[PDB]
């Protein structure tokens, strides 16, 4: 399951999802932090 | 793929997916409750009259007694057993040939089989997670590199054949005798 | 917005809870002072500078700012006759003239008369009111260890439970107003009790002939009688008993501030019968506090009346 | 709750239930196997308590009991089967498969009770040398020898 | 993290003995190595299917 | 006299440390904060090399008795310092009969600490070793249920009914209710290796005691500044 | 016969206490000729180095005993002179080697040439220089090497176990 | 162990066999075996000469008598098994995973395959100089991995529930009428050059650091 | 009874044959936590974890006394205390990806 | 002078005797042999029936007699109901055991008893060659299920130390007080500090009553949260709540009756040195004691001690009548 924090980019459509699949840099940095620990 | 799907039940890919191993559960109370670690496709083929592809063994969840204490005691031999059974032949097949998947509950009962690490799940709440710094990372590997005929070799025996004749075979092995 | 939060009763009990409410702070909340004194609002004015600006204090000593300004008021009063006079006989008062919806909750032990009093005329009013008296020390309050026997409102209680929790750390709410007085009363009263077996009970045993005495204390709090009050005093009662020369030493809490907390009890309690004798115990423990508090141990400690353990049976017998 | 389950271990040389007793011959004893119900739904607690088998059983040696039978298919059967394992032989040893593999699938190809056509020995020793793998490609003729 | 395992794993003494269950394959033929007695090929008592 | 309502020192066995730690802490004290120290298991004796290492310092503990913290459960919430001493978790073994395992090593080998972090210390201990308490059970074959043939009371399937008054081990994740709750790492000292002579064993417990001695009065310093009291009186053992 | 529970007493002293019992006559003979070697070396290697009169020394010096304690000199705590690395601190080069040579035993199932051994005792030689030179070639390292030898036919003769012993015998003085 | 109520029987003959009056082989076969069996087997009698000391004596003759009987049916010089404990795998995670392998139970792992849990193979399975014995572990709560027992092992098959107190096989006849013979042995001519399966084995067990070597000699240093 | 047999009902010696039990807090402690910023109590961390519709954990806040009676509640504890299936599932979830080290940061789906 | 396991009987299959007797049977790994003794050897018969059913790992033999008890058994452990069975077992009858002791016997009384009988029984015992011990048990006969009793032994140092193997089997919390008598001293001081924190949970129960409080959890809870805790008033607030609530509610029985607690004090008193013709006066166990005694002249002797909750003011009502007397 693809988690969806809260700090994510808030699309502001009343026609379809209210929040976006795009992060905060710091989000790409700490995944692939979580990436590597998941690569040993 | 589906025009209303089984919400309550879906999945990553097409049927039949791969094939995984999964303690496959009754429909029994609790009292009585064991699991079959077999391989499976990722979809249930619940439809057909062929459901599992191979039977690996079967676990039981309820710890019993020692039956064996009076037997030659060794160290922690009075605890309760957990008995389970486990194919290992065709585990290692399926594993390395036909790479099948493998999930949570049979990886961690494996884990203490012995045949597989501890599961990426399996983490205690003492530690966190490391933190990689790629400037340590690569001085750690320049202090510690190996030799590149060292490490081919070392990865040669452990994929390729690691039946390898030595002199002393190879001699053996050739005639020696009026070849005839 | 945030809850305007004020205090009432600067003290040396009052100024530890303000202090951890502005140290735990985590909103813009408002907290006026009541300290009817320029040195007691210098006196917050460089807690708030230790602080860092962590929340808004301002000092006013009008009744009816605090009651426009702040939506919840808190009172920490040594005296009941002061906290009547600061609740309800002043003119502007707290509970007389409130705004609607304004939560009123006062600390100060007040009998049940008192309680019930300010309950029906904040209801007549409008306004919430529950009593929440207050067991620790100074240093427990400080450090934000307290526990509160909340009673009234349900829902004004739920709502209040994150603001007690600033400066409590054990908070029970007994049903409706009241009771948290009530429960006091008893928690004074079993405290009493327990003091007068503890003492008669080590007399007991110096008189049969026990060595061992720390080995007797364990006994006794691993077997049935045990108490916390016995596990407490039993270092100080048998020392006293060996030694009964020895004046008892002062402590903070002290035979005259049971006294005062057991007059609550005894006012609020219906005084019909008298003959009846309803509880003897509480009456015997009465007795004796009251004897070694007369008779110049009143501010040393509880343990004091190891001494004077047959005052009760003394008065008893002058009684009757 | 009092004991109404249990009853007295049954001393040393007692008497059965029936008088029977393993004291000289057996004649006085009678046998009761035949008034059990003929069939059991289950498994009674002395039900096949203590049987064994013959010793040629575990002094068997391997592969010692595979009678040889004649498996004849289709000639249809045959070139499909030649030429499925004819290419899982040449199959290249790029990333995923070893150099061990073309052994394999010709032994596997002898082991399904096939013969071995000189087009698949030629395939896998070829597939050995070009992976460098002499002594298996040794191997390989000494399969082809001993069939 | 590989390298510090396997150093770690070379000075270890304890671990150094085989483990069975991780070291070999035992059996890899379809069709097991000894007769285990099976098949019967004949029938029994009230078994009208046969063959 | 005092605001404190106990001290409870936990152990698993309540042989020597404990008895140590209650010694020293009773010594500090001038015995005017009760103290009670129990052990998960109470089937043991004080240690004659506590006992002598203890009377070597000025501590009478042979007076003492080794008991189980069943009555502090049963009041826990009541006491107010919790103490557990127990050994780490690293060099703790579970056969009892083997010398400790080395530890993980921080920069044999040396592990990276960014790669093995160090279990922060501002954290706090849930439960522990020392937080069980004994259960014991009894399926008696006299109840019918229990002689019933298919019933789940038993660890046998075959061989018989029931279980003779078998021990579980329950936890009590109350150790955070206590005003104060603190955990002290040290290996235990009360069985003897293999191969130890008994000199060594006394100094083993020279090692311990000093560092009970330490840990209590960091302790009696912490519940000072809690309590505003006077509770270390006895400073003669410096 | 039997005592009553106290101080949690274990129940075994160790692992493979109550497994000796299953074995026959020979094979815990088999059994005890290596362990009894393994055990003699570790208690010999406190005071590997020291001479007779430092012996006699430390046995006058650790005179305080308490009649349950072992001999002072078997497994003495006296400070190490040597700060060998990871294996030798409790044991010898001569009891390494051996050592290899008992693993490659166990793998073997039964006798083996020297050629499965070779290649290990190069490489402990390798590792440890200064032992290599120090006990290369001598009787006692040679003799300590092969006394496991006939560990694996008790049965064989003289003649059986001297030719077998030779090929190791050849490259142990080569 | 008698029930209640319960009315009990007793067994003539431990299984359906075939008489050895049937066969002349049969005959000899047993009075073979009877000439190689004691008549009475005692307490101090060479089947018991395993119990060394009075601890083994009062453990195999008081309160697990039954047990220890039941382990094995022939009288053997031991009851069992010895346990050997294996090596545990590296795990690369490091000390981030080296406490999941601990758990409150012994976790018994047994074989299971095409190859094996055959009954009537149950003495050739658990014979330890087998190279395809049937493999168990058993993990310790405290994450060590261990062999099986003699009755752990059993655990797993149909049971067996006879005795053997007469049968001792040191007192066997050999030389008359008994003599193994390698012409029979060698009739089937194990040939290494016809059949290398057996070289295959070899070289599977034999170590193989050598390969990271590329005549073995020691170091020189001078 | 019988005079010369020890346990005259004769018990299987397996029945006699003792038990042995060791407690997961040995094998391994329960770290708790202190609580951060981001939740400074635990009313806030049953906000942040309220991201549901079918299982409202702000629902329940003054269920729990404080910290460090949420982080040890169990599952037990929590149906001792009447708590929802879903809902208390969703706190000990939240519990434990926070004892992992995920903070419980995500999006509401309500809307 | 041969190799054994040791004798250890237990007579007195009461209440208290079963537990104990189950438990050295459970726990005792063929290390004893296990005498049990019954005034009725019926009662022993089905003690020793429940036990080999149960399950337990030690041979047992069952007694009807003094004698034959005395004549196997090396240890002996009595756990009576009352004193004057204790006391016709041990000095009273032709077969008492501390009169016909071996030299060597230990013998260990758990029933409470009064000092007087303590001495005389040690007294005789060290006369006649054994050693005995008066351990007063203190806990319920669950608790001793679970083998969290509480023992205070009084004697020898040396006989506590090697008994404390045997002890721990029923009880976790043993305290050797010091010579003999200092277990019933102690015994005595508990049950009057029992007493008298029953009657003060009473109390407050009853003012919580008249007060208004609706809630005893909610006040159980904050009192242990005070300083007023205390195990009586624990165990007692529900059945006192509820009494109170309902007086015509009669309180049920327990294995701590006002009886046995009346009778516990009287030994107390009894032992209590006076100071001439006026007694001690303490104020709250004469409270207590005419509380109790109230209590049980209702015939709710046998029953649960939370009973004096409605016999405070009969207790008072009485008091007042006999002041009234003379004056």
């Amino acid at each position: 399951r693809q988690i969806r924090p809260y700090y994510n980019l808030p699309s502001k459509s009343e026609h379809g999802r209210k929040m976006t699949g795009f992060l905060t840099p710091y989000r790409h940095w700490m995944w692939k932090q979580n990436e590597l620990w998941r690569n040993v | 793929a589906r025009a209303v799907i089984k919400r309550r039940s879906p999945q990553l890919w097409g049927a039949p997916g791969a094939p995984i191993i999964r303690m496959r559960g009754h429909h029994v109370v609790w009292k009585f409750q064991s699991y079959d670690l077999v391989v499976e496709h990722t979809h249930k083929r619940r439809n057909s009259d062929i459901r599992l592809l191979h039977y690996l063994g079967k676990h039981c969840p309820h710890p019993q007694k020692s039956l064996w204490s009076p037997d030659t005691p060794v160290a922690q031999d009075r605890h309760l057993f957990m008995l389970t059974t486990v194919d290992i032949d065709a585990f290692k097949y399926w594993f390395g040939v036909k790479r099948c998947r493998l999930s949570m509950k049979p990886w961690a009962l494996l884990a203490k089989a012995g045949l597989l690490p501890p599961s990426l799940t399996q983490n205690s709440k003492i530690m966190p997670k490391p933190l990689f710094d790629k400037e340590s990372l690569m001085r750690y590997y320049l202090a510690n590199r190996k030799d590149e005929d060292v490490m081919a070799r070392e990865k040669y025996l452990n994929y390729e054949n690691s039946m390898v004749k030595t002199e002393e075979e190879r001699a053996a092995e050739r005639p020696v005798a009026p070849y005839l | 917005r945030s809850l305007n939060v004020g205090v009432v009763g600067m003290g040396n009990m009052g100024v530890p809870i303000a202090r951890n409410l502005g140290f735990k702070a985590r909103s813009a909340m408002y907290l006026q002072i009541h300290s009817r004194a320029l040195s007691k609002a210098k006196r917050v004015c460089d807690d708030l500078s230790v602080d860092g600006a962590t929340c808004a204090m301002r000092i006013h000593d009008r009744y009816s700012t605090m009651t426009k300004w702040c939506d919840v008021i808190v009172l920490a009063l040594a005296d009941v006759k002061a906290s009547r006079h600061a609740l309800l006989e002043d003119n502007e008062s707290l509970i007389m003239n409130a705004r609607k919806g304004q939560i009123i909750v006062d600390h100060t032990t007040v009998d049940a008369e008192t309680s019930r009093e300010c309950a029906h005329e904040a209801a007549r009013r409008g306004a919430y009111f529950l009593d929440a008296p207050m067991s620790g020390s100074p240093r427990a309050c400080f450090n934000g260890q307290l526990l509160l026997m909340v009673g009234g409102d349900a829902e004004t209680f739920q709502k209040m439970l994150p603001i007690f929790h600033m400066y409590a750390d054990n908070v029970f709410h007994m049903g409706e107003s009241g009771s948290g007085t009530a429960a006091k009363m008893i928690s004074q009263a079993l405290v009493a009790s327990h003091n007068a077996a503890a003492a008669e009970a080590l007399s007991m045993a110096h008189a049969l002939g026990i060595e061992d005495q720390s080995k007797l204390v364990q006994v006794l709090d691993a077997s049935w009688g045990s108490s916390t009050m016995l596990r407490r005093n039993a270092p100080l009662l048998q020392d006293l008993i060996r030694n009964p020369d020895k004046t008892p030493p002062t402590s903070a809490v002290s035979v005259d501030r049971l006294l005062s907390d057991l007059a609550h009890l005894d006012a609020s309690l219906p005084k019909r019968g008298g003959e009846d004798e309803p509880f003897p115990v509480f009456d015997a423990a009465l007795r004796s506090l009251a004897a070694a508090s007369d008779a110049g141990m009143g501010d040393r400690d509880l343990a004091s009346v190891v001494h004077y353990i047959e005052a009760g049976e003394a008065e008893l017998r002058n009684r009757t | 709750h009092a004991n109404t389950q249990y009853q007295h271990a049954w001393p040393l040389l007692s008497h059965d239930d029936l008088g029977n007793s393993d004291q000289s011959n057996n004649t006085k004893n009678i046998m009761y196997s035949m008034y059990m119900p003929k069939r059991n739904k289950g498994t009674a607690p002395w039900f096949r308590g203590a049987d064994t088998y013959s010793v040629k059983y575990c002094e068997q040696g391997r592969y010692e009991y595979q009678r040889y039978l004649m498996i004849n298919r289709f000639p249809s059967e045959y070139k499909k089967h030649f030429l499925s394992f004819l290419s899982n032989i040449r199959m290249s040893s790029g990333s995923a498969t070893i150099p061990q593999e073309a052994l394999h699938w010709l032994l596997r190809m002898i082991v399904d009770n096939f013969n071995p056509q000189h087009v698949h020995y030629i395939a896998a020793m070829k597939t050995l040398q070009s992976a460098g793998e002499l002594d298996m490609a040794r191997d390989v003729w000494k399969i082809m020898e001993r069939q | 993290f590989r390298d510090v395992e396997e150093r770690r794993h070379s000075r270890d003494v304890v671990n150094e003995l085989p483990n069975p269950w991780y070291d070999y394959v035992a059996h890899a033929l379809p069709f097991p190595d000894r007769d285990a007695g099976y098949p019967d090929e004949y029938g029994d008592l009230g078994q009208w299917r046969a063959p | 006299s005092t605001s404190s309502r106990g001290i409870l020192i936990a152990g698993l066995t309540n042989r020597a440390r404990t008895q140590m730690a209650e010694g020293i802490l009773r010594r500090l004290t001038a015995g005017t904060i009760f103290i009670k120290s129990g052990g998960v298991h109470h089937e043991s004796t004080i240690h004659p090399l506590a006992v002598k290492v203890m009377k070597d310092i000025g501590i009478d503990i042979s007076k003492q008795s080794v008991t189980s913290l069943e009555a502090a459960r049963r009041q826990q919430n009541t006491y107010d310092v919790y103490i557990s001493i127990d050994c780490s978790y690293e060099r703790r073994t579970l056969d009892k009969s083997q010398p400790p395992r080395a530890e993980v090593r921080r920069r044999p080998v040396r592990y990276d600490p960014l790669l093995v972090p160090r279990t922060p210390s501002h954290w706090s201990v849930g439960v522990d070793a020392t937080d069980v308490r004994r259960r014991w059970q009894i399926w008696s074959p006299r109840d019918p249920s229990i002689f019933h043939e298919t019933s789940t009371r038993k660890f046998q399937d075959h061989l018989y009914e029931g279980e003779p008054l078998f021990m579980q081990l329950r936890q009590c994740p109350w150790r955070t209710q206590a005003k104060v709750s603190e955990r002290w790492e040290m290996d235990e000292v009360a069985i003897r290796y293999p191969v130890e002579r008994h000199s060594a064993h006394e100094l083993r417990f020279v090692q311990a005691r000093e560092q009970l001695l330490q840990r209590s009065f960091d302790l009696l310093t912490k519940l000072e500044k809690h309590y505003g009291e006077r509770l270390l009186l006895d400073r003669a053992l410096l | 016969v039997a005592k009553l529970q106290h101080n949690s007493a274990p129940t075994t002293l160790n692992f493979y206490e109550k497994s000796f019992q299953q074995l026959s006559d020979v094979q815990q003979r088999q059994t005890g000729l290596l362990i009894g070697a393994a055990v003699g070396d570790a208690a010999a290697r406190a005071l590997d180095g020291y001479t007779a009169e430092e012996v006699a020394a430390v046995a006058a010096e650790s005179g305080s005993l308490q009649d349950e304690d072992e001999d002072p000199v078997v497994f003495a705590s006296v400070t190490p002179r040597e700060h060998k690395s990871g294996l030798l601190r409790h044991h010898s080069y001569t009891f390494y080697l051996f050592s290899q040579l008992l693993r490659v035993m166990a793998t073997s199932r039964g006798d083996f040439p020297v050629q499965y051994v070779k290649n290990e005792w190069v490489a402990t030689a390798r590792a440890h220089p200064d032992c290599f030179v120090r006990e290369h070639a001598s009787l006692l390292h040679v003799l300590c090497i092969t006394m496991q030898l006939p560990v694996i036919y008790p049965w064989a003769d003289d003649s059986t176990l001297r030719e077998y012993a030779s090929g190791f015998l050849e490259f142990l003085t080569e | 162990a008698r029930k209640h109520g319960l009315f009990y029987g007793k067994m003539r003959f431990a299984e359906q066999k075939i008489t050895f009056y049937s066969d002349r082989f049969l005959f000899r076969d047993l009075v073979n075996r009877r000439e190689a069996s004691y008549a009475n087997v005692w307490e101090m009698d060479d089947p018991y000469r395993f119990l060394q000391t009075e601890q083994d004596y009062e453990d195999y003759w008081g309160d697990n008598y039954d047990v220890y009987r039941r382990m094995f049916p022939e009288m053997i010089g031991r009851t069992g098994e010895p346990v050997q404990q294996y090596g545990q795998m590296p795990i690369w995670a490091g000390p981030h995973r080296q406490h999941a392998n601990k758990s409150e139970h012994n976790w018994m792992f047994a074989e299971i395959g095409v190859n094996v849990g055959h009954e009537a193979l149950k003495k050739l399975e658990l014979d330890p100089t087998n190279e395809k014995r049937r493999r168990f572990v058993i993990r310790q709560p405290d994450g060590t991995l261990r062999s099986a027992k003699m009755s752990e092992m059993r655990a797993w098959y149909w049971k067996e529930e006879w005795a053997d107190f007469r049968f001792w096989a040191p007192q066997m006849e050999w030389g008359i009428e008994n003599t193994p013979s390698q012409e029979q042995y060698q009739e089937h001519v194990p040939d290494t050059t016809d059949a290398d399966f057996r070289k295959q084995r070899r070289i599977q067990s034999r170590p193989v650091k050598w390969f990271y070597e590329s005549e073995v000699r020691w170091p020189d240093v001078i | 009874p019988h005079k010369s047999y020890k346990y005259t009902y004769m018990p299987d010696p397996r029945k006699l044959a003792p038990i042995e039990t060791t407690q997961r807090s040995e094998i391994v402690p329960q770290s708790i936590r202190p609580p951060t910023s981001y939740v400074p109590n635990h009313e806030t961390f049953l906000e942040r974890a309220d991201i549901h519709r079918l299982r409202p954990t702000s629902d329940f806040k003054a269920s729990f006394k404080d910290w460090n009676d949420l982080f040890t509640c169990d599952k037990r504890q929590l149906r001792v205390r009447g708590i929802p299936r879903m809902t208390r599932d969703a706190i000990r979830t939240a519990v434990q990806a926070f004892q992992n080290g995920n903070p419980p940061e995500r999006f509401d789906t309500k809307e």
